[PDB]
DNA sequence: AACCGCCAAAC
DNA sequence: GGTCACCAATCCTGTCCCTAGTGGCCCCACTGTGGCGGT
């Protein structure tokens, strides 16, 4: 097909905001607060001592023993606090069935037919399992993940209560216990229903409980300061302002969303790595695009061949032994992610 | 000052930048009396693009343009589109119209294009924006403001040499001179009213007149050149494509400056005699201490035209207002203290710091009651001893009059309080009058730009028009004939609203009219909460016909204000928001319970002869604001196609001054002062319609 | 006919809808927006491809780089149970007679058409549609049915209506009896306000939404095409409170656009309800559902008022037959208001 | 001839 | 049955330091919002 002047999708997954707190005998919510610490840092960089041609600079013998004055925000667990709690809410809507905006009615009707054919093949089941699996193993804790024995407790709006006793036992590829697979099975069915039924209103309350070590360091979201003054801190944290007047140290909604949608390992047949769902499959560690524009694996190349993929999906239910093309699984992960997939008027 | 005073710079970039700034209408006019040839080269090199010209003093590409009679033809095509008033401001959809008229009648209290000599701007078509610069750029000749067409119209012999210095012919030059003199801007009035021109209804002889307000190029250009010099408080209005608007807008990159003087109402903290000493007519030391006098005694003895006693009374008339102003200044801080001590019954700003401040909320100024404190006065007499140390430190103590000033302050005490004044008024009639008090009115997104010069409060003509619409609906509903003669306006809350307004899709005009979005016009918008007091006249038959129907009075209250949406106070506020009053004491007893942070919008009687006097007068007093007063008519009322009414007229928005007086100042100044010097009326005359006092 | 520069004031006057929450201390704490700076991926078509769909000559790690985004965000504070969205609504009778006209012939025609449309009970149907848009919480836009929403309506008359849960209601679904009673009563009050110029009618409408933990709020976004390098590229419409705090809010025109999403007469089997427009402009598709070349647009229908007058004068007597949907669309546009040439 | 083109820069 | 006693007092003498230093990398968005004369 042809890409329209307007072609929008609203995202399906809505993580609220993950707030770090702890509990006393008095209060069931005491917010974990950051404080500005001024520490002494050395001159350890390449450019401090060397030219771009790998020749030593003309510096005094005492210049490399001098320090940089660092103004950093620190977050530690208070002494003799046993457990730390990270809590966020997740709402799931059915926004991948119909584009939010579309200029061409032939493109609109085609994308509506593709979603309905993908729905009856049970394609949303496989995608819901991968989103659910990221919640149970605690991918969304990022650098706090498996720093202690973590218990994840999930309360859905249906009235279901799910419990993972220890996330250290679980992994993505490892063989799970009977009770842990039952939690993955039941919660995936509730997400699939929310992804596919516009009449269904579904939300979950997800809480991690981590066995804290003595005065352990917390790793929340950092704000993007490109330019910094000498007074203010070079490293600052994302904060949720509480109703009284206190700032709980927090994760961004987009940070939590990036963890849940770390499901893309279709880019190679023997791919070990799971990427955050991107149009070009950007690998931030290796610094390469795993779905380059030159390749047919990038989103815009797959999206223009959607007529050919709709043909293969209609031969899927007639057998239901042959699996769905991984290009189609990747396709619907981008529509669930949402975005603006617009070319222009030539 | 002179042309080649700026040509002394060896760096061509700095030179040409200063020259392009010099010949732009947002700067002062340079003298070209000595330099006519070089002036013609740069003025004719300005006709090109910026990226087409390296240096403006290149003689050859000037001769390339001058020799080419496809280039000069375009420059003389653009003379017919020279306006005194820009019809394309701010909406550029006003299609192919030009308004060129003489300035209107000169008025003492308002500012318009009447206060300046007749200058021209250009506005036709963005493609030809450079081609106008040759014949619309203003310069200083001998000792006279002039542009190229006007100076070549008659005095050609002075410019013959300058034009023939490049190698232009005499035949071509004189044919150019006669065609330019024949193609001079005539008295251009459009034959029809445009679809996108704004029309309003103003009250004419025995009916209504359709009025289109158009900005003047001169007053705008003066405000722009005043804003670049950083002389007053200004805010910005940005345009997308400024060349389509005008040349003045094109010269400034579309960033037009407007006079930003909004009301400042704060809910928060109170932090001395401070308010007096700050008001500085007033006190501490000087402007104008000390009288020490001699000054006051000499003034009285000069006014002794007509008998020493009768003179002292005539001196007093101005000198008592001046002596009253001294007491009013002194009372400004006594007002603040009292104020706090009410809200509180606790506090000042700082209870101890107040008690410490020589002229603050003392438990001795606490009372006795207001009423009994004024009846006592005593406090006022004591404060005269304190005014041996502050309210004029040392000098001018027994000196011409200090006793008379103390007596005036002791009299003011009686006036400063309570349960006193009360009755007897030629206004309105009486047979009786009525006072309609509208309280706690909330407005969302009203136009802060009163006229396209001034930003702050909405227009007083907007408040008048709303009140007139309310009158018309009530008189047509009840079948009565009451008149809503005057109003007083008290602002409780004010806040500026960020962002522009997105226009909806419509058939936008072209060769083929297409359904699309129009151009996004930048504006200024405010959320405000206010009270109105309307003064109703008529027969008691009609008044008691109005008073008998409270629901029908409430029903016809308009929901529009200056483009914004106007609502009564919230249903859980427990505020009766539409009250009628027969007497003035009951109304003033209701009105002195207003929030103290709010501001009365008060009419002044200051005279202004040009912008610089207004700016000096604004730099003088911090509580004055330039605002829209009304319309100075340019053309004569006549039948025009597209008019709302029978007769249509083009008018100019007139800039006046209002005062943001505190609630306390109006409370202490007395009932008589409030009912005489707070009420607005529309003075509707033959050639002007202006908001004024009485 | 042309009608010679005809002019109508709008009938519905909504105010700014302000978002806030309640503590055990205060009954109004304003919901404030914070500026956050986040990474964005280079994921657009133009980042990687030419307009002929050919790969651009870029570095191998240009698509792994980020855009630095400065955005405004509004979240519910932690352990706040309910979000409150409140606005005021005024209704005046501006649809009966044109406010500005030239010809008294068309003035007499339109006034006669208005009062004969009133007598057949067309204003009741339009009032029902406007009221139904108020009750299901269309005016919450993207906050609609994100939690269990309870809508309270207080009227200047002295009435007090309550919808318990807006998740149980739709446009096409069959309601409970009490919710239909609320619809009926409030429709009667709105119809009375639309039809009679000599009554005052105001309403304070409050939605109470059961908030999820640190849930995102979706207020009105400002129009800005000249944003600076220092400022946020996405900002929200704010309302200043009694103190120096700004509550995040909806525009009046945003609420107005939601209430007047009643037009589904543009097709024989139209599922979508358009915002009442002279050419039936669809924001999602970006086409006109009543195009200028068709007979379905306002300026085509408005020329047949003399025939619609005859139809209504037969409809008033013949007791049962439904009104032509063109006349419903006609009066919906007259209630919207504007200048018609 | 209906539709691509011309045109600006303040602090 | 009701109030919270008056009369005066706020100390003088000397000083706030020295050394050294506030990092590298990459990036800051795509959509739309024009009047007017002419070939």
């Amino acid at each position: 097909m042809e890409l329209c002047n307007i072609l929008k999708y609203d995202r399906s997954l809505y993580p609220g905001k993950a707030v770090f707190f702890y509990k006393t005998a008095d209060s069931d919510f005491v917010p974990l607060e950051a404080d500005i610490n001024k520490i002494r840092g050395p001159k350890s960089g390449f450019t401090e001592a060397f030219t771009p041609q790998f020749s030593p600079k003309n510096i005094s013998p005492q210049d490399l023993t001098h320090n940089n004055i660092l103004t950093l925000e620190e977050c530690y667990v208070p002494p003799n606090v046993e457990h730390i709690f990270c809590r966020f809410s997740l709402r799931v809507q059915a926004n991948s069935l119909v584009p939010s905006g579309c200029s061409d009615p032939e493109v609109f009707s085609l994308l509506k037919e593709l979603a309905e054919t993908f729905k009856e093949c049970g394609g949303y089941k496989e995608l819901a399992v991968r989103y659910c699996r990221n919640i149970l193993i605690g991918t969304w804790l990022w650098r706090n993940q498996n720093t202690g024995n973590t218990q994840i407790e999930i309360k859905t709006s249906k009235g279901s209560c799910y419990l993972i006793d220890n996330t250290r036992k679980l992994a993505w590829e490892s063989k799970w216990a009977s009770d842990d697979l039952k939690v993955l099975e039941e919660l995936s069915n509730e997400i699939e229903s929310a992804l596919t039924d516009p009449n269904v209103f579904w939300s979950a309350d997800i809480t991690a409980k981590i066995e804290a070590s003595f005065c352990q360091e917390i790793y929340p979201s950092q704000i993007l300061n490109d330019k910094v003054k000498q007074g203010e801190a070079s490293k600052q944290f994302v904060k949720a302002k509480c109703a009284d007047g206190r700032y709980a140290v927090s994760f961004n909604s987009v940070k939590i969303g990036a963890a849940l949608q770390s499901i893309d390992d279709w880019w190679d047949e023997d791919a070990s790595k799971r990427l955050r769902v991107h149009e070009f499959g950007a690998d931030k560690e290796i610094g390469v695009a795993r779905r380059p524009p030159d390749s047919e694996q990038n989103f815009y190349s797959i999206f223009k061949n959607t007529e050919w993929y709709l043909s293969a999906l209609k031969n899927c239910i007639t057998n239901k032994n042959e699996k769905i093309d991984p290009a189609i699984y990747y396709l619907f992960s981008v529509l669930i992610k949402g975005g603006m997939f617009q070319k222009k008027a030539e | 000052m002179h042309l080649k005073e700026l040509l002394e710079i060896t760096d061509t970039t700095e030179r040409d930048r200063s020259l392009r700034r010099a010949f732009s209408p947002y700067t002062a006019m340079i003298d070209i009396t000595g330099s006519e040839a070089v002036a013609l080269i740069i003025l004719l090199n300005l006709t090109y693009r910026k990226n087409q010209v390296d240096d403006l003093l290149d003689k050859k590409l000037a001769k390339q343009a001058l020799k080419s009679e496809d280039h000069i033809n375009k420059c003389i095509k653009e003379i017919a589109w020279f306006h005194t008033h820009n019809l394309k401001y701010p909406d550029i959809r006003v299609s192919k119209q030009n308004l060129a008229v003489e300035p209107p009648t000169l008025h003492s209290y308002v500012l318009s294009s009447a206060n300046y000599p007749k200058a021209y701007g250009w506005s036709h078509n963005s493609a030809k924006v450079n081609f106008a610069k040759l014949f619309v750029s203003y310069f200083k000749w001998q000792n006279q403001v002039s542009w190229l067409a006007q100076v070549l119209a008659t005095n050609s012999d002075n410019w013959k040499s300058a034009f023939t210095s490049l190698g232009l012919s005499v035949k071509a030059f004189k044919s150019l001179c006669v065609t330019v003199k024949n193609s001079l801007p005539e008295e251009a009035i459009p034959d029809s009213v445009d679809r996108y021109s704004r029309q309003i209804r103003m009250p004419y002889h025995d009916g209504y007149l359709a009025v289109t307000p158009v900005i003047s190029h001169v007053v705008q250009s003066k405000i722009q050149q005043a804003a670049i010099d950083k002389r007053a408080r200004f805010s910005n209005v940005e345009f997308t494509r400024p060349a389509a608007v005008s040349m003045l807008a094109a010269s400034l990159g579309g960033v037009i400056n407007v006079l930003n003087y909004p009301p400042y109402i704060r809910s928060k903290y109170h932090g001395s005699n401070s308010r007096a000493f700050k008001l500085n007519n007033g006190q501490t030391v000087f402007n104008v201490e000390a009288l020490l006098k001699p000054e006051l005694i000499k003034a009285l003895e000069g006014i002794i035209f007509s008998n020493n006693a009768l003179a002292l009374k005539q001196r007093r008339q101005q000198k008592v207002k001046n002596i009253k102003e001294l007491r009013n200044t002194l009372l400004e801080w006594f007002s603040p203290v009292f104020e706090w001590r009410l809200d509180a019954i606790e506090n000042g700003y700082d209870l101890e710091q107040l008690e410490s401040a020589s002229e603050r909320l003392e438990y001795k100024i606490l009372s006795l009651p207001d009423n009994e404190l004024p009846s006592l006065t005593i406090p006022l007499f004591r404060l005269l001893n304190e005014m041996l140390g502050g309210v004029s430190m040392t000098q001018r103590y027994a000196f011409h009059p200090k006793l008379m000033s103390p007596l005036k302050a002791a009299l003011q005490w009686l006036l400063v309080n309570l349960t006193d004044q009360k009755h007897v008024l030629i206004e309105e009639d009486d047979e009786h009058y009525r006072y309609l008090h509208l309280s706690g009115i909330r407005v969302f997104d009203a136009q802060a730009l009163s006229n396209p010069y001034c930003s702050g409060i909405p227009s007083l003509t907007a408040v008048w028009g709303m009140i007139h619409s309310y009158q018309r609906k009530l008189n047509e509903a009840l079948g009565t004939n009451v008149r809503f003669t005057s109003f007083s306006w008290f602002i409780r809350n004010y806040s500026a609203v960020a962002g522009k307004k997105l226009p909806e899709l419509s058939l936008q005009g072209a060769q083929q009219s297409r359904l699309k979005r129009p151009g996004i016009i930048d504006g200024k918008y405010c959320d405000l909460v206010f009270d109105l007091i309307i003064h109703i006249d008529g027969y008691e038959d009609d008044l008691q016909a109005v008073d008998s129907k409270p629901d029908i009075l409430k029903a016809h209250f308009p929901s529009n204000f200056a483009g914004g949406v106007m609502h009564q106070p919230e249903l859980n506020s427990n505020i009766n928001w539409c009250c009628l009053y027969s007497n003035e004491n009951q109304l003033f007893e209701k009105l002195r319970r207003l929030p103290l942070s709010g501001c009365w919008v008060m009419p002044t009687e200051h005279k202004i002869q040009d912008l610089d006097e207004l700016l000096l007068l604004l730099n003088s007093d911090s509580k004055l604001s330039p605002s829209m007063m009304g319309y100075m008519l340019l053309t004569e009322p006549m039948a025009r196609v597209g008019s709302l009414e029978r007769l249509h007229c083009y008018a100019e928005p007139a800039i006046g001054v209002v005062k943001y007086e505190a609630a306390t100042s109006v409370r202490l100044k007395g009932i008589g002062n409030y009912f005489n010097s707070a009420f607005w009326m529309l003075d509707a005359q033959e050639k002007f319609m202006l908001m004024k006092k009485v």
